[PDB]
DNA sequence: CGATCGATCGATCGATCGATCGATCGATCGATCGATCGATCG
DNA sequence: CGATCGATCGATCGATCGATCGATCGATCGATCGATCGATCG
């Protein structure tokens, strides 16, 4: 959309794995079935003897859900962002 | 609501250098047929149309030309005997697609354009 | 003498898929129309 | 000089079969949770 003229930077895919790695942890993001905190201590001695399939598979291909739907984006996102016009589908 | 908006449609609006149109949508047991069958017999020229009772030159006029004069003439239909009046269509649902098809047109343009061998010519509705 | 741990099995949630069916959009073979002219007749 | 059937080929419509698609019944293994238990050392 911006046009070219007669004679912004698409990060690179490793660069970016810090930008997932800050999000995964800031609850933004979730594990398909992440139950998070056990209730109980026996609870969490059966999770921690079990090994999750999500932290096998490649940081590439783990599975999330989303914590903030993209209307509450647009609701809280600024229109002055760069990014806003996108907050639609 | 209901005698208002067709009442409405009786007085449409101002044609400028205009009509209004209306759909009921309900159970099939409340008064839809009475008010259509009233409309008709209250304006001038109006047409009772139905979904199987017409066809795509059912509306369209159909425009043939003279076998002795080879001028363009043409043989009225629904939507041209109606002009500045009122169409009332039942089962406006159950219109084939063909004939749903060249609403398009005479809805928003009033307009009905035919292109078939020999003939090419636009009408007004 | 018992307290800690790493492995195994049964069971269950669920995410998914194959077999089957009737419903929706569309290609297209068949019926009809039409336009000029020709052959028979008055 | 005019009126009545005939054959042909393009053009249009339409109806019929078919291609395409969303849905449910039956199944099942991927993922996980907990119980079982054999093994290890204070
Ligand atoms: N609100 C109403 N006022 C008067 N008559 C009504 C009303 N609702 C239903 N009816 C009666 O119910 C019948 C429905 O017939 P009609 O509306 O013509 O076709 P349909 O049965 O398809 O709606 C009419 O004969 C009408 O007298």
């Amino acid at each position: 959309r911006i046009p070219t003229v007669a004679p912004i930077k698409l990060w690179l895919k490793k660069d970016v794995k810090n930008v997932w790695e800050n999000l995964v942890q800031l609850d933004f993001f979730t594990e398909k079935s992440a139950v998070g905190l056990r209730d109980n201590a026996t609870a969490a001695f059966y999770a921690s003897n079990y090994q999750f399939q999500g932290t096998m598979i490649p940081f590439d291909l783990r599975s999330y859900q989303m914590q903030i739907i993209l209307q509450e984006l647009r609701r809280i996102i600024p229109k002055s962002n760069m990014y806003y016009s996108w907050t639609q589908l | 609501d209901v005698k208002k908006g067709i009442l409405l449609q009786l007085f449409g609006g101002t044609n400028k250098t205009g009509d209004i149109n209306i759909l009921l949508c309900g159970d099939p047991s409340t008064s839809k047929s009475q008010i259509l069958q009233y409309v008709h017999k209250i304006t001038p020229r109006g047409v009772y149309t139905s979904g199987k009772g017409s066809s795509a030159v059912g509306l369209t006029a159909y425009i043939t030309r003279d076998v002795d004069t080879k001028q363009l003439v043409l043989e009225s239909g629904a939507l041209v005997l109606s002009d500045g009046g009122v169409c009332c269509i039942d089962e406006f649902d159950k219109m084939s697609d063909s004939t749903r098809s060249v609403l398009h047109e005479v809805m928003e343009q009033q307009t009905i354009s035919i292109a078939k061998a020999g003939i090419i010519t636009t009408l007004n509705a």
